[PDB]
């Protein structure tokens, strides 16, 4: 329709406003996906030894063997449209890949540090250590996790392997 | 520094000048003078192009109040968020991590800014690590003992009780542990002997 | 209309003639004097960024 | 995203700085003239701390430091004439 | 066409508002999560529920 080009601009000016929407819809996107997940500087790994005292990880740590990349768990949630008239979708700037390695990088520097590497350097504690100063922050002593550490790991065993579970079954 | 505060500025000075400018844009008509309109079309036919006019004004109107209504929200939700936090900064110290500023929170001092309001955050950070061997808990002749504030630590030779948080090696006394249990169900224990005053 | 002109796998019965998408739009035809199945395409475009 | 003209690959890894697409970033950068490089941008450093069963880290010093933070309050308050923005005289 | 193209710009303004009420909402769920995240992973929380 090169004769409808004429009368569409005696309307105004309004594809600077849309399009000034659509940029600025973009680009809170893009910050709404990276405040979320890059808070860190440094990637911390995780040490070739897993025996944390007697507790398993081994559904939330990244499967080294699937190019992929992700954990048990991230596998189920993730295996869970053309241009038509101009119809465009933008790709984002932060990729699954990059995603995955920021959740490892966290998990990997959580279980090492405990709650000092989100408030300096990282400082490395035993895994009993780090749970029986965390028991003592609802009123629990030590003792206590000193006797039941093993009925405990058997119950967060227990508990990991039942969510896989409980979201395979649940659709909704 | 400032890209915040100005951001919001110049949203309103695009909008202003963007609802001047839909003035001059024919909706639909020969020209935007209404007068040369009334003057060369008849009283008949002068009814039809304000009629297009008018409407496209309205919705104009209409289009900058929701903007203006859908900003206003965002801007109320800031405005919340912010007196929250100076509530919880200024009068009274807070211990939720990550909310005032990247450290251990202090102190901290409000300051004015147009449109605005900025916040001055003292934090605390250590540095200067040192590794040493710690260990969870000693065995004594026929009783174990735990550290009620503190960690047992040892530099090698001897064994030591410092805080999470600074290095000050002091003895091991009984005015910092308790006895609970004996030394049959700790994995990890070691033999040490405890200072009695 | 305009459009690339290519050939699709596709197994019309023999009283069809015109075709349609999911979107309401125009996707195969039919050669009058050939009885050939043609696919059409939407011609390129795209925009430009500096 | 799409076709990229003007600007050559490296494959190093820096900061980045204008951001195009499905992590690519292009930046000003030198060669060794001064042209536009592409690159796949950087999450971080490698900071792999050991870990075993009879090691503790405790710190001997402290910093003190101060940030700040910019939270707009308000905005400029508007009032348009009806009978005036839509008729003249 | 110009009623044509007035719906059609009607249609297109509709779409942008609706667009933009669901990206404030996106907006503050994504604060809210990423507020939950740094008060939950880096630290542990004395907040009931």
């Amino acid at each position: 329709s090169t004769e409808c080009s004429n009368l569409l601009l005696q309307y105004g000016s309004f594809c600077t406003q849309l399009k000034r929407a659509l940029t600025g819809i973009a680009v809170e996107q893009d910050k709404n996906t990276q405040e979320v997940f890059a808070q860190v500087k440094q990637i911390y790994k995780t040490p070739p030894i897993k025996y944390f005292g007697g507790f398993n990880f081994s559904q939330i740590l990244p499967d080294p063997s699937k190019p992929s990349k992700r954990s048990f768990i991230e596998d189920l949630l993730f295996n869970k449209a053309q241009k038509f008239k101009g119809l465009t979708v933008l790709p984002p700037l932060l990729t699954d890949e990059m995603i995955a390695q920021y959740t490892s990088a966290l998990l990997a520097g959580t279980i090492t540090s405990g709650w000092t590497f989100g408030a300096g350097a990282a400082l490395q504690i035993p895994f009993a250590m780090q749970m029986a100063y965390r028991f003592n922050g609802i009123g629990v002593t030590q003792n206590v996790l000193y006797e039941n550490q093993k009925l405990i790991a058997n119950q967060f065993n227990s508990a990991i392997g039942k969510i896989q579970d409980s979201l395979s079954s649940t659709a909704s | 520094a400032l890209g915040k505060l100005q951001d919001v500025v110049n949203h309103n000075a695009q909008a202003l000048n963007t609802l001047v400018k839909q003035l001059s844009s024919k909706f639909g008509a020969i020209s935007s003078v209404l007068n040369d309109i009334f003057s060369r079309l008849d009283p008949p036919e002068a009814e039809v192009q304000i009629d297009r006019l008018i409407t496209g004004r309205l919705q104009s109107l209409q289009t900058y109040v929701t903007q203006q209504l859908i900003r206003a929200a965002e801007i109320r939700a800031s405005a919340n968020l912010a007196a929250t936090k100076m509530s919880e900064c200024v009068l009274g110290q807070s211990k939720r991590v990550d909310f005032c500023g990247k450290g251990y929170h202090l102190m901290s001092f409000p300051q004015s800014a147009p449109h605005g309001v900025v916040f001055l955050h003292v934090t605390y950070v250590p540095a200067q690590e040192k590794n040493f061997t710690t260990a969870p808990a000693i065995c004594h002749d026929g009783k174990a003992h735990f550290p009620r504030e503190g960690v047992f630590v040892s530099n090698g030779t001897h064994w030591f009780v410092t805080q999470r948080n600074f290095y000050e090696p002091q003895i091991i006394t009984t005015d910092n542990t308790f006895v609970s249990g004996n030394c049959d169900v700790v994995i990890g224990i070691v033999n040490n002997t405890v200072y009695d005053p | 209309g305009t459009g690339v002109l290519t050939e699709s796998n596709k197994k019309f019965l023999p009283f069809q003639q015109f075709g349609r998408d999911i979107a309401d739009t125009t996707d195969a035809v039919r050669d009058p004097q050939t009885l050939e199945i043609l696919d059409i395409t939407p011609c390129s475009f795209g925009g430009v960024s500096v | 995203a799409g076709c990229l003209i003007g600007a050559e690959y490296v494959n190093n890894s820096y900061e980045c700085d204008i951001p195009i697409g499905a992590g690519i970033c292009a930046s000003y950068q030198t060669q060794t003239s001064q042209s536009i490089i592409a690159y796949t941008m950087s999450l971080g450093a490698e900071n792999s701390v050991a870990y075993s069963n009879n090691s503790i880290a405790i710190p001997t010093n402290f910093t003190i430091s101060v940030t700040t933070e910019i939270l707009p309050v308000s905005m400029t308050k508007t009032s348009v004439d009806c009978t005036m923005y839509i008729c003249g005289d």
